[PDB]
RNA sequence: UCGAAUCGCCACUUCUCUUAUCCGGUGGGCUGCCCGCCCGGCGCCCAGUACCUUCAUUUUCACAAGAUC
RNA sequence: GGAAUGAACCGCUUAGGGAUAUGUGGCGUCAAAACUUGUGGGCUCAUUCUCGAUACGUGAAAAGGGUGUUGGUGGAUAUCCACCGGCCCCGA
RNA sequence: UCGUGACAACGACAAUGGAAGUACCUUCAUUUCUCGGCCAGACCCAACCUCGCCGCGCAAUUUCCUUCCGGGGCUAACAUCCGGUGGGUACUGUGCGGGUUUCGAGGUCAUGGGGUGCGUGAGUGGGCGGAAUAAAGGGUCGGUGGUUGUGUUCUUCCUCCUUCCCUGUCCGUGCGUCUCGACGCUGGCGAUGGAAAU
């Protein structure tokens, strides 16, 4: 059991876990996709950062409730994502300190999906955009 | 499964008391949509033919009965019904079904369509699966031969629920609207 | 008219029912709208009851005799091997297509619509070079009906 | 058959036709747009001066299916929709996820 | 319609050139007329466009002779004291059709009187509506669906003439001329329909190896 | 002058006819089985499945802050 | 709150408001609900005040007829006779 | 009751009236301005209300199923149907269950919170702390003698041991008389203005 004032605890869906690819809802990133890094230190927001070469979505926080997670899943365990800290989006061009750390997760993120063995399906279905056309139903998929 | 009016054996007698100990155990087979209007029409036949009201009496039994199999069949139902300006109407219909509750409920919606008979008014006297080169209705006797065949035509198809579109193309199937 | 026959051994497909899509072949006739189902070869369509209103006749036909015994009929089935030639079928193709559509994971979703796109850009370039020799597009027919009319003048 | 009551309202989506379809879309949020006829305040007013504009949106969420055959009831915050939005398109987002 | 110089203008300084809204065309050929108006009449109530052609070929349950006198007793109802304030009683299959659609409309409010605005009904297939996109029908109302086959029925064109109506001679001209133009025409460019057909065949054997076997598991191919 | 609501489009759809009807047409053998013959599309993020390639601080939703007219 | 409408019929009986569920009555449009539900049976065709379709509501019908069609009962012969129902038609 | 200037619009439902919003006007009131009695979103605890998935008892599953014959029937048979023979061991009914040594989710713009953070602002919890590890209370098997009831022995139920199988045990926190007051995290808006918000 996991008591509810220490930082490992959380409760978030399932199917949002680490190295999982989901389709963006909101903001002026929506209908792109991008990979779950890690969670806050408390029950606060995930962190998502999709390869910038691929969908130019950059490391910024989101709600679980306005992500879809999809089945596909691409392993982390090489990456660390360790330098990622709630302080680093509290201060509020591009400092050249947040270049450096998200040009180091993105090589890493990259060399993770490389190494999937569906990396080069893999790199294409990142660059992709989801939108709703006529006559289609989001009820009746299966993600 | 699809039918209605169950196949119900109703075993009951009057209650042992003084000038009548040991009294006589009868046995009724109805045809009800529950085990409560099943013991309703035992009591009425009861009270009807040997005088025993239920208030003197007890149930003994109200089990279901359990039929044959699967497979089709002829069955001769020996129906009245009451109306006024006529009495009592006595017949005898054929139907194929497949149990004889199914056969029984056909019976019941056969008189409600044809003669406007409700359920209350109409008693069933037996049903028995007779075999074939003993049925005297044609509109029975026609699916008896073998190599029998007829086409389906005038056929109205619907979607499943799903599907279910309102506007579509002239030429495709394209669903323009829902 | 051209209507498949309803008669014991006639293979049908289920409309509406729980048992949706799915293939049996009639063993019985009981009166006018009401016929026994079983497929002794596939998962459930033990046999039952279907209204004849929630099937549709198929091409292929067994010989059996009415009520028959479920060992009869699943020998007279693979002799005849109807199922594998029904599975051949445009029309069975067509409806396991959209019940693969319909479990797709997004990431197939995809695949299939890289794979349209592929077929339709070489569609495209096969289109053109058959429109420079013997045009038929309505820009490449003009072509020609321009170039004769400048020909005078110029 | 005795006349309306307003505080709840009824929305036909397209590709639904069935209450099973319809329970997917419970807690969704949902807007009506409109416009105005002057620049009126706006969420990042200040932050985005592009936003400004005469158009104008009501929200609301889903709160149960109307039904059998995928209408769903809506319930517009605090106040009710005006009824010059009968007739007109409503958009039904797909936040917040359980997906 | 009919855009004035203060829109011309307009359009002038603006740069717009044309601009068509979103319109369902509804070919009305061997439809039930009950059944028609009262989908159609809904759709309008929900916000649609709605164009329907061939309002002449519209068909009625029953023989001739019993619609056409249920149209004469519509005919003998008129205001005594006045008959040019008493009920109209149109004749044209089209003007029937909006007629019937009205009555299912709350057609004394500011909202049925919209709804009604946005109904056309043609006779035919006008020369402005045939170029412009694919015609639909209503499935629950095509009398193939809805009527025995041994039961008479009436053609709306039909009992609209022989009680006033006066261009059923010009309505079957002008749909002759339609259909030898039409036909003429899609004959023309089968080779360019053939030539599409033969580059999506073929295309195969030119597209990658992979994607050809996920367009076979699909049934695409 | 006007800031506005709407959010697929196509010179492959935009011809016709039937539903007791070869539902792509079409012959033959012995009153239902069997055997042959020929012929909507695109669109959803490399103009195209393939190496390469800028997306940020608009740093957690808000009318798409973008388009069409 | 229902029966379109009605002192008295049906349901229910009343402080100011939300959520949930019902009663009578309903689910083609008007008009909320089967986007015209069933993978349930039968019967019915009604030409001039126009077939039928919510009880109370005589808020309209009788005696007497019709193989129009669909069911029963009792007799002869391997189809005939007599009688009785249902819906529709004349009487109106 | 009438004139004038400005403005608001408005077809024909005679106007007036009720309810609920919206578009423009406000010489009205209250609050805030570097923290806010403003507007949104997500999260936690308690409570209430739902959905999935998995099951149980009863002779309910024998007026039944399956083989081998004798009738009968059809076509060469089979089958529907009636009598016998030996085997028997998803099914039209009825009453109910399932999260804490854990069975998977959802909703409350339709509820209360300080939203564990100060002091009397009383986490009562199988759920929060501490300890302990099958603790008593059930399901089958084989024996064991008393019992209810048919039939001229067997059929229930008991008490008493023997085999396996399942689950979850104990302890603990009142306030110095009473009542009311105390509104977390993230963003938008507000920095004294013909300002925002209600
Ligand atoms: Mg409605």
């Amino acid at each position: 059991k996991v008591s509810r004032k220490s930082p490992e605890y959380s409760t978030v869906r399932k199917s949002c876990k680490p190295g999982t690819i989901a389709i963006i809802l909101a903001g002026r990133f929506r209908g792109r996709r991008a990979v779950i890094l890690k969670q806050l230190p408390k029950n606060g927001p995930l962190v998502i950062s999709g390869p910038m070469k691929y969908s130019g979505v950059p490391i910024r926080r989101i709600d679980s409730r306005y992500i879809i997670a999809t089945s596909t899943r691409v392993d982390l365990t090489g990456v660390d994502t360790s330098a990622i800290t709630p302080e680093i989006f509290k201060r509020e061009t591009v400092s050249d300190e947040r270049a450096q750390l998200q040009n180091a997760i993105d090589t890493a993120l990259i060399q993770a999906i490389k190494k999937d063995p569906l990396g080069k399906e893999m790199a294409g279905y990142l660059h992709s955009v989801f939108t709703i056309k006529p006559g289609d139903a989001p009820h009746r998929l299966k993600w | 499964v699809r039918p209605h009016l169950r196949h119900y054996c109703v075993v009951g007698r009057e209650t042992p008391s003084e000038k009548n100990p040991q009294p006589t155990v009868y046995k009724f087979e109805v045809f009800a949509p529950n085990f409560v209007v099943a013991k309703s029409r035992f009591w009425r036949m009861m009270r009807e033919k040997n005088k025993v009201k239920s208030t003197h009496g007890d149930v003994l039994s109200c089990k279901v009965v359990k039929d044959r199999k699967l497979a089709a069949r002829n069955y001769s139902v020996d129906i009245a019904y009451y109306s006024q300006r006529c009495g009592y109407t006595h017949m005898v219909k054929e139907f194929r079904d497949v149990c004889k509750a199914g056969a029984v409920s056909q019976a019941y919606n056969d008189l409600a369509s044809r003669h406007r008979a409700r359920y209350h008014n109409i008693e069933v006297l037996g049903v028995k699966s007779i075999p074939n080169h003993e049925v005297r209705r044609l509109n029975v006797a026609q699916f008896h031969p073998h190599n029998l065949s007829f086409p389906l035509l005038q056929r109205r198809v619907k979607a499943p629920r799903k599907d279910r579109v309102i506007f579509v193309k002239k030429n495709s199937k394209r669903a323009v609207v829902a | 008219v051209k209507a498949n026959y309803i008669r014991a051994g006639r293979l049908v497909r289920i409309l509406r029912g729980p048992r949706q899509n799915r293939v049996g072949v009639i063993v019985d006739i009981v009166d006018a709208n009401r016929v026994l189902v079983e497929n002794p070869c596939e998962q459930k369509m033990w046999r039952h009851v279907q209204n004849l209103k929630n099937v549709e006749p198929l091409k292929f036909c067994v010989s059996i005799s009415r009520n028959c015994s479920t060992k009869a009929l699943k020998e007279a089935l693979e002799s005849k091997k109807v199922l594998e030639k029904y599975a051949a079928t445009k029309s069975a193709v067509r409806i396991a297509a959209k019940k693969a559509f319909a479990e797709s994971t997004d990431f197939e979703r995809y695949q299939l619509r890289v794979a349209k796109r592929s077929r339709a850009y070489w569609a495209r370039k096969i289109f053109d070079d058959n429109d420079k020799k013997n045009p038929v597009s309505w820009h490449k027919v003009a072509l020609k009906k321009l170039l004769k009319n400048a020909k005078k003048v110029d | 058959l005795h006349g309306q009551n307003k505080n709840t309202a009824l929305v036909r989506i397209e590709n639904v036709n069935t209450t099973e379809d319809a329970k997917w879309y419970v807690g969704k949020r949902v807007c009506y747009v409109y416009h105005g006829y002057k620049i009126k305040r706006c969420v990042r007013w200040s932050k985005a001066p592009a936003r400004r504009s005469n158009t104008r949106a009501i929200w609301g969420r889903i709160t149960r299916p109307h039904g059998t055959s995928g209408t769903v009831r809506v319930k517009f915050n605090g106040s009710s929709v005006p009824a010059s939005a009968i007739g007109r398109r409503i958009r039904v987002y797909l936040y917040p996820s359980r997906i | 319609v009919l855009p004035s110089r203060r829109s011309l203008n307009r359009s002038s300084r603006k740069g717009f050139k044309k601009h068509r809204p979103d319109i369902i065309v509804i070919d009305l050929k061997d439809h039930v007329l009950g059944r028609a108006a009262a989908i159609v009449a809904k759709q309008l109530l929900l916000g649609k466009k709605i164009t329907v052609v061939r309002c002449e070929k519209l068909t009625i349950a029953g023989s001739e002779i019993r619609n056409k006198i249920k149209y004469l007793q519509f005919l003998r109802k008129r205001k005594l004291s006045n008959p040019k304030l008493g009920p109209f009683h149109h004749r044209s299959p089209s003007d029937v059709f909006i007629r019937t659609v009205r009555s299912m409309l709350p057609r004394y409010t500011k909202r049925g009187q919209r709804a009604l605005r946005q109904l056309v009904a043609y006779e035919g297939v006008p020369v402005n509506v045939v170029r412009t996109g694919g015609r639909v029908v209503i499935p629950k109302a095509q009398r193939h669906n809805c009527y025995r086959n041994e039961r008479r029925f009436t053609v709306l064109g039909n009992m609209c003439k022989h009680v006033g109506w006066k261009y059923s001679d010009v309505v079957e001209k002008l749909e002759a001329a339609r259909i030898e133009k039409s036909g003429r025409h899609h004959k023309k460019m089968e080779k360019v329909r053939v030539a599409w057909k033969n580059a999506r065949k073929e295309a195969l054997k030119k597209m990658p190896q992979k994607n050809v076997e996920v367009l076979k598991k699909f049934g695409l191919a």
